[PDB]
RNA sequence: GAGUC
């Protein structure tokens, strides 16, 4: 996204800016749930060979 | 300028902007929807009304008898709220409906002159909603969650890449009904149009229109644009419109009017096109080549013989042109397919489409649905029509219709349920459009494309289902029997109605146990919104798109309240001010901006409407209730953000907090907390537990008052006036004469609920807030729920926390806590657990409840009553017996050894088993109350009688004093009217009471109101005598339980659970921790002043976790206590009231751009000193979410507290007395203890109950189970060389019975030897292989 | 079997006439026999339940994962 | 339904 975050945590961001960050936040956390499944299954494949 | 409760606790608002309109009563959604279900409104087609008219009026087969619907009535509930809770009943009202049987005559034309029968029939009990917005489901509190789904109508979807190596563009419009099967239209790779019908498979779209009786000719007419091709002499001339040449390579010399126009080869550019457009062209001079390649429109029959020279949709060719001109059909009508704009789509379609007419179209329809079923005419027709055009089967609802009509850009808002045929054609038009590039694609996740289901619409649908089944039955029995003598009441069944209801309420996954950990959990949980459920999204069906953050969630759903893990993205909280429109779309309120000036006018917009207009954020600065601060201002529009000038400003946010959900709104310095932890914070709040003591949160958002109020666990004043009686059980209030109804007496009653069991084992305790004889107004907080202080949400308590390392006790977010926490009993949790005892009867004989048990000491005997019952108030621990039960044993076949031994000690012991209910080990506490449910059949126990006698006494006393206090208030009110026109105080009072109804005075309007309260008095009598007689019978009535069950005992245990090491706690900012050690007071570091700290957090937990708000809370928190301590000292020092006056006012008004302009000086001395003592314990300040206190205003307060500006002080280590080489951050922070109790989470097993088939230990602490050793864990042992541990886990610890038993006793014989066996799971396995018919056998060596 | 037929068909009558559930006493009278045989038939009425019934709201447990076996004594018992 | 990474 073209418009960035100028302020910082200490001074406090605004309405607009905070909403931005949820995208990255949520994306990251959602990633955890569904991605560790892939890794896990992978691991089990490898283990079953070796 | 504030009410009495606020006068008592004013929190200092730092909020720099004014919330204009009020925070709407949050739990309104539920009530409004449910209330719509029952809404008596003839025209408004919803709920009852909607379903009724859809089916009714119900006409019989023969056309002579009919059933008509008049109207419905809701009775008064058979069972009250509390009572249903007690007996495990569902809370419900009777529904009774007026129905009329009318019979026409066969012979007389339609003479309704024969027979007219009518009555009100009972159609079952309908579950009612509480005052809270909850529901009573077999004795437990449940909530129905709102449901998001993809709204009925049209979805225009594009597969960008999506599928293919090629990377081809695939367009699909989806047809989503309320009720019925589904329709998909998509583009084949070579651009040919296919349908998925009920997503079964893919076949040609064209066939459908054949079924609708369109010939190929009508098809291509309506779709493609015909072109008139005149043949005169030997010259071929088209009627050409200029903008069809649009970028057309010239294939000929194009002679129009005069001279050469287009080069033989050179392309038609726009200037050429506009020139010939200007010329006004009718007929050009095409050669021989153009028509060869195109196609003919209609079916051109040969006039001469009568036979078809050309059919519809044949490729154009040389000889055919000669023959058609020879027939004298000199007006041919060719088609237009020059790619680009109007392409060869439907044309190519028709060629691959093998089907011909109406007939073969319906054949293929029928065939795909049930392949192999023979083509009967009736079956195919009926199938087709029933699929999309049947009214009771296929209903779009108002919703489907609106969104559908807005997808194709129509005008009518409402429609009929069934799909009109024109609609279908027009959408396929829009698909073909998008394929060419006239319009573009609608997004799946748009908030206008997603709709929400409340209560009423859910109810609606499930009610309709009961109706459907009942319809089969109804129409069936209407034709067999005799029409005259049989009545409507004998016709009507109830079973399937009540079945449908209990399925919805009971079985549904959207209906769940209320989260009652805290008021916050409840209130939040009630407004949570799920994407799952019937007609909604699945786990695997869910990719990234839907779960991630859609821009439209702005001000509608709070973006930051969702469970972590797999359900993330699925479940979300409604944002604060957001509400649903009529259609079930979310709307958000905005302020109108008229030409630069910010009005006061509030407009709610849907997502759809939102997409249009240009709106400024709440943070933009406001010029003196007129215009804007800045000439270039900051806003958003059409889903993107940036700069605009004043004049372009259309609308604006009311307040910042409108973007946030409720839970998140409570966290103060949200502005400085990363969302990762923010999210976690909200969830944490939901898992918090009420301690006994409520300490007001010093660092709040102001929102704590609204949260409390709305949760509805408090008592609020209906009328206001003066408090007559205060009890820790009853609050009785005398109303303002202003507000008082001339109907009933002015006496409002609040019986408080004290100390009952919540679902999570939590305690439910109400405390009265006001004192006796005190003044209150409408909407004053009268009694608090558990986690609530005077008006405010009090999730927990605030403590002195210091950031710093301790001797590795605070390592990775571990928590060091003081003994002082225990000493002061803060965070001591209240638990109320329910234990049960169940007495049945078997073939083995009657189980019963007795004090008599084999081989127990008088220790247990002494704590039991006559019947085997615990005494009230008993203190009991693990292993203790609560309720005695005996069960008949079978034959005792003892080993020979046991036979002899019996003989030897000579205690034969009767054929009985000890079944008694015992306290589970680890838990221990206080039996507070016991309830018993006797059977109807079997005679009552003495314990039974005495407790039901108690119920009598209690019932009596309660209702007696109800009548007595109500009576006194009513008589005192009559005294106010007789004292007007009739001064007499000495001989009225001293004379009797009810001889004030022989009272015959002035006959004006004085005598009329006496009778008003006099007839009300007669009803006080007839109501009470009933209200008594009803509640006597229910107490005494035999309690009806499950078949086989004689009697039940419910035992309510109180757990006084103190905070300990291993317990879980956190703050608002996500940061959390386990208690690692309780340090004695001595060990904790302390101030120069001598006060030591309460809790120590490790600093290292903050930086990388990114949540700085907790720090600001700490600093502000010490400052608040600095204010409190200033106040405390001046309070203790008495001094002068005016002096206190000065300090306190200047405190409020300190904040630089403080909005909340605190009016003090006028305050009466009383109000002053009282408030003083409240803020004695620290001042309550308000930083609103984002609209919060800057670093500047905060440091300013620190100066006023006479503290360090950085909030750091030099501290001494309580162990050594050595000072810390750096001054450290301290301050007061608001803390919470979570539902997670190491108490319950402790478990360990040696040997116990095993699994039936596999013979392994069972699961969980629940069964005293062994923990499961998974693949990964096994793998651990594998990596080491460790064979024996492995084999242990494999055999002696699991499925080998001989092995485990043998090894246990060898261990007890000091052997520790292994001696391995054979896994019983393995044998299990073997035999299952044999059973599936495969021979597998163990080879001998 | 036929006695059972009576049961459920008269259940509907009595539920609607009396208002609520049919307690054994009143039912006993209305069907022309002794109370004893009522309660007997009541409990016998129930059919077998699925062993692998998903009681786990999440497919955590097929009810087999509840089952405890009293036949096999504990190693404690063996001791 | 919620904890852990």
């Amino acid at each position: 996204i073209e418009t960035p975050i100028t302020a910082n945590f200490r001074e406090g961001l605004n309405v607009l800016q905070y909403f931005i960050s949820t995208h990255g936040a949520r994306k990251g956390l959602a990633d955890t749930a569904l991605k560790t499944a892939n890794s896990g299954y992978l691991t089990r494949r490898l283990v079953d060979v070796a | 300028v504030y009410s009495y409760t606020e006068k008592k606790r004013i929190r200092k608002d730092f909020g720099k902007r004014p919330q204009v309109l009020d925070v709407p009563y949050l739990l309104s959604i539920q009530l409004d929807s449910f209330q719509k279900f029952i809404e008596q409104d003839p025209e408004g087609q919803y709920g009852l009304e909607a379903a009724f008219r859809s089916v009714f009026p119900i006409q019989s087969y023969s056309g002579n008898s009919e059933l008509q619907y008049v109207s419905y009535r809701l009775g008064e509930p058979v069972f009250d709220v509390q009572e249903c809770q007690i007996r495990g009943v569902t809370y419900s009202a009777p529904l009774r409906v007026k129905l009329r049987l009318v019979i026409y005559e066969r012979e007389a034309p339609e003479g309704t002159v024969k027979d007219i029968k009518e009555q009100e029939v009972y159609m079952g009990e309908i579950p009612l909603m509480t005052d809270n917005g909850t529901f009573v489901i077999n004795g437990t509190e449940r909530v129905i969650v709102s449901q998001l789904h993809r709204s009925p109508g049209v979805f225009f979807d594009s597969d960008k890449g999506k599928t293919h190596s090629s990377g081809k563009v695939l367009y699909n419009a989806r047809i989503i009904p309320y009720r019925g099967s589904w329709l998909d239209f998509e583009f084949d790779p070579k651009d040919n149009l296919f349908v998925r019908i009920d997503r079964r498979r893919k076949l040609p779209a064209t066939i459908i229109l054949r079924a609708l009786n369109y010939t190929t000719e009508q098809i291509l007419d309506l779709f493609f644009e015909k072109v008139i091709f005149e043949i005169r002499d030997n010259k071929l001339q088209m009627e050409l419109v200029p903008e069809r040449l649009r970028g057309e390579t010239a294939s000929f010399d194009i002679e129009a009017n005069g001279k050469v126009y287009v080069e033989k080869g050179r392309r038609i550019t726009a200037r050429h096109i506009r020139q010939l457009e200007k010329d006004d062209v009718k007929l050009i001079e095409v050669p021989v080549e153009y028509i060869a390649g195109k196609v003919v429109a209609k079916d051109y029959i040969d006039e001469s013989t009568g036979e078809l020279i050309c059919a519809a949709n044949m490729e154009l060719s040389l000889d055919l042109l000669a023959k058609l001109s020879q027939s004298g059909h000199k007006r041919i009508e060719t088609l237009f397919t020059n790619d680009l704009d109007h392409g060869p789509y439907i044309s190519e379609t028709l060629r691959v489409d093998p089907t011909n007419d109406r007939l073969s179209a319906l054949v293929e329809i029928y065939r795909m649905m049930r392949p192999g079923e023979p083509p009967t005419r009736e079956a195919a027709e009926s199938l087709f029509e029933n699929l999309f055009f049947s009214e009771d089967r296929y209903d779009l609802s108002a919703v489907g219709r609106m969104k559908f009509n807005r997808s194709l850009l129509r005008e009518e808002i409402e429609g009929s349920g069934i799909l009109s045929k024109d609609d279908i054609i027009d959408v396929m038009k829009k698909l073909i459009d998008i394929r060419n590039g006239k319009g573009e694609v609608d997004d799946i996740d748009h908030l206008g494309n997603r709709r929400i289901r409340s209560v009423g619409e859910m109810a609606e649908n499930q009610f309709r289902v009961g109706l459907v089944r009942v319809e089969r039955a109804v129409k069936e029995r209407l034709s067999l029997g005799d029409l005259d003598t049989l009545m409507p009441q004998d016709m009507i069944n109830a079973k399937p109605i009540s079945a449908a209801v209990k399925e919805f309420f009971g079985s549904s996954q959207l209906s769940q146990f209320m989260d009652q950990n805290n008021p916050l959990s409840e209130i939040t949980h009630k407004r949570r919104i799920s994407a799952l459920g019937p007609g909604g999204l699945t786990r695997e069906r869910a990719g990234f798109e839907v779960r991630d953050v859609h821009p439209t969630h702005y001000g509608r759903v709070c973006p930051i309240e969702t469970p972590e893990g797999p359900n993330i993205g699925l479940i979300n909280s409604l944002s604060v001010y957001a509400q649903t429109n009529e259609y079930g779309f979310l709307e958000t309120p905005y302020r109108k901006v008229t030409d630069g000036v910010v009005t006061d006018e509030i407009h709610y917009l849907s997502a759809i409407e939102e997409g249009n207009y240009v709106i400024a954020q709440a943070n933009s600065n406001l010029d003196e209730e007129g215009h804007f601060v800045e000439d270039l201002v900051t806003c958003r529009s059409k889903g993107e953000s940036s700069l605009f000038s004043r004049d372009q400003v259309d609308y604006m946010d009311v307040s910042t907090q409108q973007v946030v959900s409720v839970g998140a709104s409570l966290i103060p310095f949200l502005e400085h907390d990363d969302a990762n932890r923010a999210l976690m914070g909200a969830n944490m709040q939901r898992q918090a537990v009420p301690t006994l003591r409520a300490d007001k949160p010093l660092v709040g958002t102001g929102m704590e008052r609204a949260v409390a109020v709305d949760s509805g666990v408090t008592a609020v004043a209906k009328r206001g006036g003066v408090v007559q009686y205060v009890d820790a059980s009853r609050i009785v209030i005398k109303v303002n004469e202003d507000e008082m109804y001339p109907g009933e007496a002015g006496i409002d009653i609040y019986n408080l609920t004290k100390y009952t069991r919540s679902n999570q084992n939590t305690c439910i305790n109400q405390m009265p807030c006001v004192s006796l004889g005190e003044p209150v107004e409408r909407g004053d907080v009268l009694a608090d729920g558990p986690s609530t202080d005077l008006g405010e949400l009090a999730l927990g308590q605030n403590m002195r926390v210091a950031f710093m390392p301790w001797n590795g006790y605070n390592f990775e977010d571990s928590i060091l806590v003081s003994e002082r926490v225990v000493q002061e009993d803060r965070f001591t949790t209240i638990h109320i657990q329910e234990l049960a005892c169940v007495s049945r009867d078997t073939k083995l004989g009657p189980e019963e409840i007795t004090a008599d048990i084999p081989n127990v000491g008088e220790a247990a005997l002494s704590k039991l009553d006559e019947s085997g019952i615990v005494y009230i108030g008993a203190e009991v621990t693990g292993g203790d017996i609560l309720v005695g039960k005996v069960t008949p044993k079978g034959e005792t076949q003892l080993t020979p050894e046991e036979k002899l031994l019996r003989a030897i000690f000579g205690e034969k012991a009767s054929d009985v088993k000890d079944s008694s209910l015992r306290v589970p080990n680890g838990v221990s506490g206080t039996v507070i109350d016991v309830q018993v449910f006797t059977r109807d059949g079997v005679e009552k126990d003495k314990r039974a009688l005495e407790i039901e006698e108690m119920q009598l006494k209690q019932a009596k006393k309660d209702l007696s004093e109800e009548l007595q206090i109500l009576e006194a208030g009513l008589f005192s009110r009559i005294r106010a009217v007789l004292v007007a026109g009739g001064v007499e105080a000495e001989k009225l009072d001293k004379l009797p009471r009810d001889r004030w109804l022989e009272l015959g005075l002035t006959d004006e309007e004085k005598q009329n109101q006496l009778e008003q309260l006099a007839e009300q008095y007669d009803e006080l009598k007839h109501e009470f005598e009933k209200k008594l007689e009803a509640k006597r019978r229910k107490i005494t009535q035999g309690d009806d339980l499950a078949p086989g069950v004689l009697k039940i005992v419910k035992v309510y245990l109180a757990v006084k659970r103190r905070i300990q090491p291993g317990d879980k706690m956190a703050g608002r900012h996500g940061n959390k921790g386990v208690i690692s050690k309780i340090n004695p007071i001595e060990d904790m570091p302390y101030d120069e002043n001598g006060t030591p700290v309460d809790i120590v957090l490790n600093p290292l937990g903050v930086p990388s976790r990114m949540n700085i708000g907790q720090i600001l809370e700490t600093h502000l928190g010490m400052a608040a206590k600095g204010i409190g301590d200033k106040i405390n000292a001046m309070l203790k020092q008495q001094q002068e009231v005016a002096k206190l006056r000065e300090f306190i006012q200047r405190a409020y008004d300190l904040g630089a751009d403080v909005r909340q302009k605190v009016d003090l000086s006028t305050f009466s001395d009383e109000e002053v000193m009282r408030l003083a003592e409240n803020l004695r314990k620290g001042m309550p300040i308000a930083t609103p979410v984002f609209d919060g206190a800057k670093e500047a205003e905060i440091k300013e307060l620190l100066k006023l507290g006479d503290l360090p500006t950085s909030g750091q002080i030099r501290l001494y280590d309580g162990r050594t007395g050595e000072q810390f080489e750096r001054p450290v951050t301290v301050g007061y922070m608001y803390m919470l203890k979570l539902n997670h109790l190491v108490d319950d989470k402790m478990h360990a097993r040696s040997t116990g109950s095993y699994s039936l088939v596999t013979q392994q230990p069972l699961g969980g602490k629940a069964q005293f189970g062994g923990q499961r050793f998974g693949e990964m864990e096994v793998w651990a042992l594998e990596a080491y060389g460790a064979a024996y541990t492995l084999q242990e886990m494999l055999t002696v610890k699991s499925d080998d019975v001989n092995g485990r038993t043998k090894m246990y006793k060898n261990i007890v014989d000091g052997n520790h030897q292994m001696e391995p066996g054979m896994p019983e799971s393995f044998n299990v396995l073997l035999k299952e292989i044999r059973s599936l018919g495969i021979n597998i056998e163990l080879e001998d060596e | 079997i036929e006695t059972i037929n009576k049961l459920n068909r008269i259940s509907r009558q009595m539920l609607q006439e009396m208002g609520r559930e049919p307690t054994p006493e009143e039912l006993a009278e209305r069907m022309l026999m002794p109370e004893d045989k009522i309660r007997k038939v009541l409990k016998i009425a129930k059919e077998p339940i699925s062993m692998e019934t998903p009681i786990g709201d999440d497919e955590d447990s097929h009810l087999g994962d509840f089952i405890e076996d009293t036949t096999l004594e504990l190693p404690l018992d063996s001791a």
